[PDB]
C-alpha cells in the first residue's frame, strides 16, 4: 500500500551561505539524498514531496562550526503493509539459509523470512519466485535500513468510506489494464464504519495480489521455469 | 539517517524501575568472568556492547573507537530484590504510611487536600500511625523501626513479634498500592513506590568505570548474586536458612556500597565536594592550547600588549582556514614549517579528513581551499590574559601578542600599568595564556574582550589602570615648577628624547632653537594636544599636614588642563595615579574611547 | 541587583541553599551544583522535578554552554539577501 | 633514555640536559634498574 | 571565597532580557538593571547645579528674562520642579538612613556640559547676536529631545510612531532629563545655534544609547563580583573597629537573612519628636 | 510500573514562528556588543568555511571582511530575538536586520 | 613554566586532560574562569576552551523519549532502546564529563530524560 504522509526532521547546513541562495531546491535535494528507500516512524518513505513547513536556517548555537540546521515539516509518500497482507513476489538469495527467507524486487523493499514448520517450506531453491504472505506478526520498520524486515508465509462516515471505496475503484481500472489470460489462470489457481473498512482492506489486498501476480511473470517461461509451485498448491485443495 | 542539530530544553528526575533498566540496557550481565584471553568476556561486566576502554575495539553496540563511545547500560537480574539505596528513606515513609496487608492507606488522606504534593507523604508520614488498624481489610499496623547496624534493614514489630521486612514482601506490598494512593499523597506517577525495589539493577557502561576499582565491586555483586538460588520466594515469616540471611544481607550491602559508601569511592562519592565530578569536572575543566609562565614588567609594552616568548608562539597555533584570499598569506607559513619563525606544523586536508605532520610534507607543496593549517603565533594576535583567582571582570581580558624573538627570556611580559587589572605584581606571579585559534573565538576576543573594555571599572564605574609608582612620581617630576638646581627646563633635544619611546606620532619642535628651554608642563601638553580635556583638581601634592611645614609652590598647588594644554600644578596620584575617579585617563575615557585613554 | 534578588519573592530569601531553594525551587542542576548534589538529587527524582534549561549552571551541568552574552541572540541567513546578491 | 623492553622512557621536558650518571644498583628487591641523572646548567634566567 | 561562589550561586541566573530587565528564566528580578537600564562602565558622575541653591538664586541664575514668552516661566517652573522632586527624594533617602547626605552629584550616562563646552569651544560664532525665533526654536527642540528621551530604551521606530511609553521607562529617564534640561536651559544656550544645539542633541542621544545594558548581559555574575572583592577590605578593617562587627559576621547576617535575634550588632536611630526641641543636648540625653 | 516512557510525553509540541510586525518590535534598533560579536564571528566562520563575499576591498583575513561586511551594511545575517515560550507551542520572536540597524563601538 | 599543544594525555574517566605540567598536559579553567568568561558574556571562548579543547563530544537524545540513543553514521544504526521504531535521533552537543555524570546519576537509578528544545516552524 502507498500513501503521503507528514515527516518532521531536522536538517544540518554545513554551509549556509550556498543553502539559502536556492534553499527550497536545496532542501528538496537533502531531504531525497536522507530519507528516501529508508524507514522512519513507522514507514517507508518512498518519495519525498514537496515540504509543507520549514525554518529559518539557524545557526548552530552551541558548536564553533559556523553550520545551521533549519527544521523541515515535509509531505513524503510511503509504503506500509499491514496484517496478512499480500505481495505477490519473493526472490531467494541463499541456500545455506535453511531458514528460508529472500529479497523482495517490488516497490516496497521488504527482507521476507518465511518459517521452517510448514509443509510447503523447505522444498524451494535459490533463484525462484514464489507468492508470500505476510503474518500476523506485523512488519518491523527498522530506521537507518535501506530495506524494511518482515515476517511471512506461502498463501494457500459515509462519505469517508467513500474515500477507501474510490481507491478500490481506480486499482480495477490497473487489473482491465494489464494482460488478463494470466490474471485468468492465476484467479483460476486461487479460486457499520469498523467491517466496512476492514472488508474494503481485505478486497483490496486480494485485488492487489492478483495484480502484482499478474505483473511479476512479465514472461510466460518463468512460469514453467517455477512449475514445482503450481502442483504444491494445487495439493492443498 | 541524519541526526539533526537540537538543544536541551530540560531535564526530567524520575526514579527508575525495573522496566526501565529492563528496556534501557543492551544486554545482560550472566557470567561472572572479566576477560578471556585479552579481551572482554561476552556476557561479562567487562562485556564490550557496554562500551570500550580500549582502543584495540569497538563498542558492538554503537561501533565508535572509545572516544566515540559514551558507554551503554549493563542490567543484571538479581536473584531476589534489592531496595533502591538512595531512596531508602522513602521506602521507609512509604511503609509507615500505608497498610502492609491491603495496599490500601490507612492514614486519614483527605486531610492532606489543602497540602501541596511535596509535603503531603512526609507530613503523613510524620504521624504517630502505629498500631492503627485498616478500613477495609481491618488488619492492625504494626510499627516500622530502623535497625542500628544498617541503613536498609526494616523491622516489623506487631505488638512485640519481630519479623524482617524482606524486599520481595515490600515489593509486593508496594505492588498492591493503587495509583489513587499515590496521587492522593503528592507523588507522581513516575514516583510510584513499586519502583523503590529493584529485581533487576543497571550495570553502569564501563565509559564511567575505565581501567583494570569500583568494577570490584560490581564483580562481588555479580557473584554474590549467583550463590542466591533463582527462586528465592520470601513471604513474611519464612525464616529462610540462616546462611540465606547473611548472603542475601551480603549482596543488600554490595549494593549500597556500590552506591553511596562514604556518603572503595562509591558512584555517590564522585560528585559532591571540590574535588568531585561537578566542581571539578563540570563546574571547570582542563583545557589545551594554554600556557602558563611568571610574569615580569615591560615598560615598552602598550596597555592591551603581552610579551609572549617565542618558544611558547611555536607550541600554541592559530588555525587559519585556506581560501582565495589567504592563500598568499598563509603560504610563507607553509613553507617555514618548524624550522624558521613565523612557521607551522599542521594540516587538515578536508577532502582526506585528516591531520599531517609538517616535517612529512616534503612532497604536498600544495594547500586546497578548505585546507586548514595550525600557524604559529605571530606579533599581534590576540590572546586571553589571566590571573587566578579570578575575582574580578577584568581577571581575563585580550592581548595584543608581542612575540619576544630572544630565545633567553621565557617570562610572559606585560606593562605595569596593566596590573590593575589582574591586581597583580611581578613578586613571582604567574599568569595562564592562551591563544584562541578558532575564528569565531578571535572574533569574540577581539571585539568583546579585549583589555579596552575594562578600562572603566564594572565594580567602582571608575579607571582602574593610571600610572603607577614610577610613573606618578615621575610625572610630578616633570610637571613639578622648580627643581632643585632651577627651573624645571630642559633643551630642545631632551624635550624631543622624552616623545622617543611613546610610539606616536611625535610633535613639531621646529619653532625651538637648540638653545629654547622647553618647560616642564609644556612637553606633557603637547602629548596632551591629541586629547584636550579639561581637568581643574588639588594635586596630591599639595596636602594640609604637610602644609605647615614647607614652602609649596604657588603654580603646584592646583593643576588646571585646559583643552589638553597644561597650565599649572603637577601632575601625581589624584591626576594620572591608576583607579583616580575623574583623573586625566577617564575624562579621556568619557570623550574619546577606552582606547586612547 | 543584591536586595532585588533577595526581595523577589516578596520575602528576604538568603543566599545560602535554603535561598536558592526558595526562589529557584525547580532548578535542580543549580542547586546540585551549589552543595549537596546527592540530598537535591534524590529529592529532584522522588519529586520527578523537571529543570528547564536556563542561566548559567543548569546548561553547564549539561554539557552545553548557557544561553547568555553573545548567544542570547540566535542568528539566522537571510534567505532574500543572498538569493539576491551573492549569485 | 634508558630504553627499556616496548616500555622504554622518553625525556619529556622542553628543558635538554646532559647526562652525566650510568648506573645499575641493587634495590630492595635485588633486582637491577635503572638510576640515570641528568644535569642542568642554569644561569640567572629572566624571571628568576 | 566561601561568601563569593554563595553570592555568585545566589545571582548568577540573573540575566538581563530583551526588555532590559533583570529575569530569573521568565521570572522578573528588576524591572530595569540598574532601575536606570545603564551598563556600569558608561557612568559619570556630574553635579546638578539647582539642587541647593534657593529661589531667588534659582530664578536669578536660570531664569531667562530675555523674552517675555511664557514659554520660559514654564521652562523655570518644569527646572524649580526638578530641583523639588531630586530635594525630596533624597530628603526621604537621607531620612531612612543612618548617615547617607544628600549629594547634588549624580552618576549619569551622559556629562551635558562637556558636550556643551566642546560645542562652544568648537564654535565659530563668538557671541551670538540676538534672535528670539532661533532660541524659541532651539527650546521648542530641547523640550521634544527630553520629551522624546524615555525613547532611547525602546527604539526609533516607537519614537516615529509615537507610541505609549510603559510608566517605569519614562521614570527612568527622568534623572538624564532633569540634567539635559539644566544644562541646556535658555540661559546657557544663548550662543550655540540652532545647528550646534541639534547636534548637541544628537550627540547626547548616542551617548544614551551607547550606555545602556546589553541583552543577554550576565548582570547577576556582575553584581555577586563587584560586591565580593570589598567584603575583603571590610574584614581586613575588622582590627580598627571593635555590636559585634568583626569579621564576616554582619555580611553573614545580611547575605544568611539571619533573623532578629541571630543580629549581634542590631542598633536603631530614632529621631526626637518636635524638631525645635531637638536643637538641645540635655532634653536628648534625659 | 512503566518504564518512565510509556506516559512520557517528552516530545515537546512543535512550535510555530510568529514574528512580531515591522511597526510593533519594541527592542533596541542599535546592535549590542554582543549581537554584533555574534554577527562578526559567524559572518567570519562561514568566509573560512566557504571565501565567498560581497566586498570591494579584498582582505587576508576572514575576520577582517566580516568586520567591514558589519561596517559597511552588507553582512547576510538577521538577528532574530526571541520574547516568548508561550503555553500554546507558538514561540514570539521579532527578526532584526542588521544592515538597517546601528553599529555600536567594537572599536 | 608551561606551555601544551592541542595533543596531549586525556583523562579516561572524564575525557580531559590530565592535571598539570608533569602529567604532560592540562592547566584549569576553574569556575572563577567560567565565571568570569560568562561575566564577560564570552561563550564562544567558553565553547572553545571548554568543548574543542577538552572533553569534546557529540551526545546523541532520542527526541521521542529523551534517553540517550545508538547513533553511527559510518557503520549505520539510527536506533534507540527505548521506542526503536519511532526513534527521532538528535545530535547535542555536548561534554563527556557531562555525559560520566549523567550516567553516574542514571546508575543510581534516577532515570535522566532531556526535553530537546520543540522544532519551529515559520508560517506557511
Ligand atoms: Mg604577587
Ligand atoms: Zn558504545
Ligand atoms: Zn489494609
Ligand atoms: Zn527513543
Amino acid at each position: 500500500m502507498i500513501d503521503q504522509k507528514i515527516f518532521e526532521t531536522t536538517l544540518n547546513i554545513d554551509d549556509p551561505t550556498n543553502f539559502c541562495t536556492n534553499v527550497e531546491a536545496h532542501l528538496l535535494k537533502e531531504l531525497e539524498n536522507i530519507y528516501v528507500g529508508k524507514c522512519f516512524k513507522n514507514s517507508f518513505i518512498l518519495n519525498i514531496t514537496g515540504v509543507i513547513q520549514r525554518s529559518p536556517c539557524f545557526i548552530m548555537r552551541t558548536n564553533n562550526s559556523g553550520r545551521g540546521y533549519m527544521h523541515v515539516r515535509f509531505s513524503a509518500v510511503v509504503s506500509y503493509l499491514n496484517a496478512f497482507d499480500l505481495i505477490a513476489a519473493v526472490k531467494i538469495i541463499k541456500n545455506d539459509s535453511n531458514i528460508i527467507l529472500g529479497e523482495s524486487l517490488l516497490t516496497e523493499p521488504v527482507t521476507i523470512v518465511i518459517p521452517s514448520s510448514e509443509s510447503q517450506n523447505n522444498v524451494a531453491e535459490v533463484g525462484q519466485i514464489v507468492p508470500v504472505q505476510l503474518a500476523n506478526s506485523s512488519v518491523y520498520y527498522i530506521p537507518g535500513r535501506q530495506q524494511a524486515s518482515a515476517t511471512g508465509s506461502i498463501f494457500i462516515q459515509a462519505l469517508n468510506l467513500t474515500k477507501l471505496v474510490n481507491i478500490i475503484e481506480m486499482l480495477l481500472e490497473s487489473r482491465s489494464k494489464k494482460d488478463f489470460k494470466q490474471i485468468c489462470f492465476f484467479e483460476k489457481l486461487y479460486y457499520a464504519e469498523v467491517m466496512f473498512v476492514t472488508l474494503l482492506k481485505e478486497i483490496i489486498n486480494y485485488l492487489q495480489f492478483i495484480n502484482d501476480l499478474c505483473d511479476t511473470f512479465n514472461n510466460e517461461q518463468l512460469i514453467k521455469r517455477h512449475e514445482n509451485i503450481w502442483m504444491l498448491i494445487e495439493q492443498r485443495k | 539517517m541524519e541526526a539533526g542539530y537540537a538543544e536541551i530544553a530540560a531535564v526530567q528526575f524520575n526514579i527508575a524501575g525495573d522496566n526501565d533498566h529492563k528496556r534501557q540496557g543492551v544486554m545482560e550481565v550472566t557470567i561472572s568472568n572479566l576477560f578471556e584471553g585479552t579481551l572482554p568476556a561476552e556476557g561479562g561486566i567487562y562485556d564490550a556492547r557496554m562500551g570500550t576502554t580500549d582502543h584495540h575495539y569497538k563498542c558492538i553496540t554503537c561501533s565508535h573507537q572509545r572516544k566515540q563511545c559514551m558507554g551503554h547500560p549493563g542490567i543484571l537480574q538479581m536473584h531476589a530484590p534489592v531496595l533502591q539505596p538512595l531512596f531508602i528513606a522513602e521506602i521507609r515513609r512509604w511503609l509507615r504510611v500505608i497498610c502492609l496487608n491491603c495496599g490500601a492507606p490507612i492514614v486519614d488522606l483527605k486531610r492532606y487536600e489543602h497540602l501541596i504534593r511535596p509535603k503531603r507523604l512526609i507530613e503523613a508520614a510524620s504521624s504517630q500511625t502505629e498500631g492503627k488498624q485498616c478500613y477495609v481489610c481491618k488488619a492492625v499496623h504494626p510499627k516500622i523501626v530502623k535497625d542500628s547496624e544498617d541503613y536498609f534493614t526494616f523491622w516489623a514489630d506487631q505488638q512485640g513479634k519481630i519479623d524482617k521486612l524482606y524486599p520481595q514482601i515490600i515489593r509486593e506490598i508496594f505492588s498492591r498500592v493503587t495509583y489513587d494512593t499515590v496521587v492522593k499523597l503528592g507523588r507522581s506517577k513516575n514516583s510510584h513506590p513499586e519502583k523503590l525495589v529493584l529485581k533487576a539493577i543497571q550495570i553502569p557502561p564501563i565509559s564511567i568505570r575505565p581501567g583494570i576499582d569500583i568494577n570490584n565491586v560490581i564483580q562481588y555483586l555479580v557473584r554474590k548474586n549467583l550463590l542466591i538460588p533463582k527462586d528465592l520466594q520470601i513471604v513474611r515469616g519464612q525464616k529462610i536458612p540462616l546462611n540465606i540471611d547473611r548472603n542475601l544481607q551480603t549482596i543488600q550491602q554490595l549494593y549500597y556500597n556500590f552506591l553511596l559508601d562514604s556518603v572503595a569511592p562509591s558512584i555517590m562519592r564522585r560528585l559532591p565536594r571540590k574535588e568531585g565530578r561537578i566542581r571539578k569536572s563540570l563546574l571547570g575543566s582542563q583545557v589545551w592550547s594554554i600556557s602558563r609562565s611568571t610574569i615580569c614588567g615591560n615598560s615598552d609594552l602598550h596597555l592591551d600588549e603581552v610579551g609572549y616568548p617565542i618558544s611558547f608562539a611555536r607550541t600554541l597555533q592559530v588555525a587559519e582556514t585556506v581560501q582565495h584570499y589567504n592563500i598568499n598569506r598563509l603560504m610563507p607559513y607553509f613553507l617555514n614549517g618548524k624550522r624558521q619563525y613565523p612557521g607551522c606544523s599542521r594540516v587538515y586536508k578536508q577532502i582526506t579528513q585528516s591531520v599531517h605532520d609538517i616535517e612529512g610534507l616534503k612532497q604536498d607543496f600544495r594547500l586546497e581551499v578548505g585546507d586548514i593549517l595550525y600557524r604559529d603565533v605571530v606579533t599581534g594576535d590576540v590572546a586571553f590574559f589571566n590571573r587566578q583567582p579570578s575575582l574580578e571582570r577584568s581577571s581575563i581580558g585580550v592581548h595584543r601578542i608581542v612575540v619576544l624573538e630572544n630565545p633567553k627570556i621565557s617570562t610572559f611580559q606585560m606593562n605595569v600599568s596593566a596590573c590593575a587589572w589582574y591586581n597583580a605584581d611581578f613578586d613571582g606571579d604567574q599568569m595562564n595564556l592562551w591563544v584562541p585559534w578558532s575564528v569565531m573565538s578571535r572574533v569574540e576576543a577581539e571585539l568583546l574582550c579585549s583589555v579596552r573594555n575594562w578600562f572603566i571599572s564594572t565594580k567602582s564605574s571608575g579607571p582602574v589602570n593610571g600610572q603607577v609608582q614610577d610613573s606618578t612620581v615621575g610625572s610630578f617630576l616633570l610637571t613639578r615648577t622648580n627643581t632643585p638646581m632651577g627651573k624645571n627646563v630642559m633643551n630642545k633635544l631632551h624635550a624631543m628624547g622624552l616623545f622617543q619611546t611613546t610610539q606616536t606620532d611625535p610633535p613639531c619642535f621646529a619653532n625651538y632653537s637648540p638653545t629654547d628651554l622647553l618647560d616642564g608642563k609644556s612637553v606633557v601638553s603637547m602629548l596632551l594636544r591629541q586629547t584636550p580635556i579639561n581637568y581643574q583638581r588639588a594635586p596630591t601634592w599639595y596636602s594640609e599636614v604637610y602644609a605647615p611645614y614647607m614652602h609649596y609652590n604657588k603654580q603646584d598647588i592646583s593643576t588646571q588642563i585646559r583643552n589638553g594644554e597644561l597650565i599649572e600644578g603637577v601632575l601625581d596620584k589624584k591626576a594620572v595615579g591608576a583607579g583616580s575617579s575623574g583623573g586625566i585617563y577617564h575624562l579621556i575615557s568619557r570623550r574619546y574611547g577606552p582606547q586612547q585613554a | 541587583m543584591y536586595a532585588d534578588l533577595m526581595t523577589r519573592t516578596g520575602q528576604v530569601t538568603s543566599l545560602e541553599k535554603a535561598g536558592l531553594n526558595a526562589r529557584e525551587p525547580s532548578n535542580v542542576l543549580l542547586r546540585m551544583a551549589l552543595s549537596s548534589p546527592v540530598q537535591v538529587l534524590t529529592d529532584a527524582a522522588v519529586d520527578s522535578a523537571v529543570n528547564p534549561i536556563y542561566g548559567i549552571a543548569a546548561p553547564t551541568l549539561m554539557g552545553s554552554v548557557p544561553r547568555i552574552g553573545t548567544m542570547y541572540s540566535d542568528i539566522i541567513m537571510d534567505e532574500k539577501y543572498i538569493t539576491e546578491n551573492y549569485k | 633514555i634508558i630504553g627499556k623492553v616496548d616500555r622504554s622512557v622518553m625525556y619529556g621536558f622542553d628543558e635538554p640536559a646532559v647526562v652525566d650518571a650510568v648506573m645499575r644498583p641493587h634495590g630492595p628487591n635485588d633486582e637491577i634498574f635503572g638510576l640515570m641523572r641528568l644535569r642542568y646548567e642554569r644561569n640567572l634566567n629572566i624571571g628568576d | 571565597g566561601y561568601a563569593n561562589r554563595k553570592a555568585i550561586f545566589g545571582l548568577q541566573s540573573c540575566i538581563v532580557d530583551y526588555y532590559r530587565r533583570v529575569s530569573i528564566d521568565t521570572r522578573l528580578v528588576q524591572q530595569l538593571y540598574g532601575e536606570d537600564g545603564l551598563d556600569a562602565r558608561q557612568l559619570e558622575t556630574v553635579r546638578f547645579e539647582t539642587i541647593m541653591l534657593s529661589d531667588q538664586e534659582l530664578e536669578d541664575k536660570f531664569k531667562y528674562t530675555g523674552i517675555q514668552s511664557p514659554l520660559f516661566e514654564e521652562e523655570f517652573s518644569r527646572l524649580k520642579k526638578d530641583r523639588d522632586k531630586y530635594r525630596q527624594i533624597f530628603l526621604n533617602v537621607e531620612n531612612f538612613n543612618f548617615s547617607q547626605l544628600l549629594t547634588d552629584v549624580r552618576q549619569v550616562p551622559v556629562n551635558v556640559a562637556s558636550i556643551v563646552k566642546n560645542i562652544l569651544l568648537s564654535s565659530t560664532s563668538g557671541v551670538l547676536p540676538f534672535d528670539e525665533k532661533s532660541i524659541l526654536q532651539k527650546y521648542a527642540m530641547v523640550k521634544t529631545f527630553c520629551k522624546n528621551l524615555p525613547y532611547v530604551f525602546i527604539n526609533n521606530i516607537q519614537e516615529r510612531l509615537q507610541t505609549p511609553i510603559p510608566v517605569y521607562l519614562k521614570r527612568a529617564a527622568s534623572l538624564m532629563r532633569m540634567l539635559i534640561r539644566i544644562e541646556l536651559a535658555t540661559v546657557k544656550t544663548l550662543n550655540i545655534t540652532c545647528e550646534q544645539m541639534s547636534a548637541i542633541l544628537d550627540l547626547i542621544r548616542l551617548q544614551y544609547t551607547q550606555s545602556l545594558i546589553n541583552y543577554g548581559e550576565a548582570v547577576g555574575i556582575l553584581a555577586a563580583q563587584s560586591v565580593s572583592e570589598p567584603l575583603t577590605q571590610y574584614m581586613l578593617d575588622s582590627h580598627h573597629r571593635s555590636t559585634n562587627k568583626s569579621g564576616i559576621v554582619r555580611p553573614q547576617e545580611i547575605f544568611s537573612a539571619k533573623p532578629v535575634e541571630a543580629e549581634q550588632s542590631s542598633e536603631m536611630l530614632l529621631r526626637l519628636k518636635n524638631p525645635e526641641v531637638e536643637t538641645n543636648k540635655t532634653y536628648a540625653q534625659e | 510500573e512503566s518504564p518512565s516512557i510509556c506516559e512520557g510525553f517528552v516530545q515537546a509540541s512543535s512550535q510555530t514562528l510568529v514574528i512580531i510586525p515591522d511597526n510593533e518590535r519594541i527592542t533596541s534598533n542599535v546592535l549590542t556588543t554582543f549581537e554584533a560579536t555574534r554577527l562578526v564571528a559567524v559572518r567570519a566562520q562561514q568566509l573560512a568555511i566557504n571565501g565567498s563575499t560581497m566586498l570591494k576591498k579584498k582582505y587576508s583575513s576572514p575576520i577582517d571582511i566580516a568586520k567591514q561586511e558589519l561596517f559597511n551594511r552588507k553582512i547576510p545575517l538577521l538577528v532574530m530575538r526571541c520574547i516568548k515560550v508561550t503555553p500554546e507551542g507558538q514561540k514570539i520572536v521579532e527578526i532584526w536586520n542588521p544592515r538597517e540597524m546601528g553599529i555600536p563601538l567594537l572599536d | 613554566r608551561y606551555a601544551v599543544a592541542s595533543y596531549g594525555p586525556t583523562d579516561a574517566l572524564t575525557g580531559q586532560p590530565l592535571d598539570g605540567k608533569r602529567s604532560h598536559g592540562g592547566l584549569r579553567l576553574g569556575e572563577m574562569e567560567h565565571w568570569v568568561l560568562t561575566a564577560q558574556g564570552a561563550m564562544q571562548t567558553i565553547i572553545e576552551k571548554s568543548h574543542d579543547d577538552s572533553d569534546g563530544c557529540i551526545s546523541y537524545i532520542c527526541r521521542n523519549c529523551g534517553e540517550p540513543a545508538i547513533y553511527n553514521a559510518s557503520h549505520p544504526i539510527y536506533k534507540c532502546m527505548n521506542c526503536d521504531v519511532q526513534a527521532d535521533i538528535g545530535m547535542v552537543d555536548s561534554r563527556r564529563s557531562s555525559i560520566v555524570f549523567q550516567h553516574e546519576m542514571r546508575a543510581a537509578n534516577v532515570n535522566i530524560t532531556s526535553v530537546l528544545s520543540p522544532r519551529v516552524f515559520q508560517p506557511a
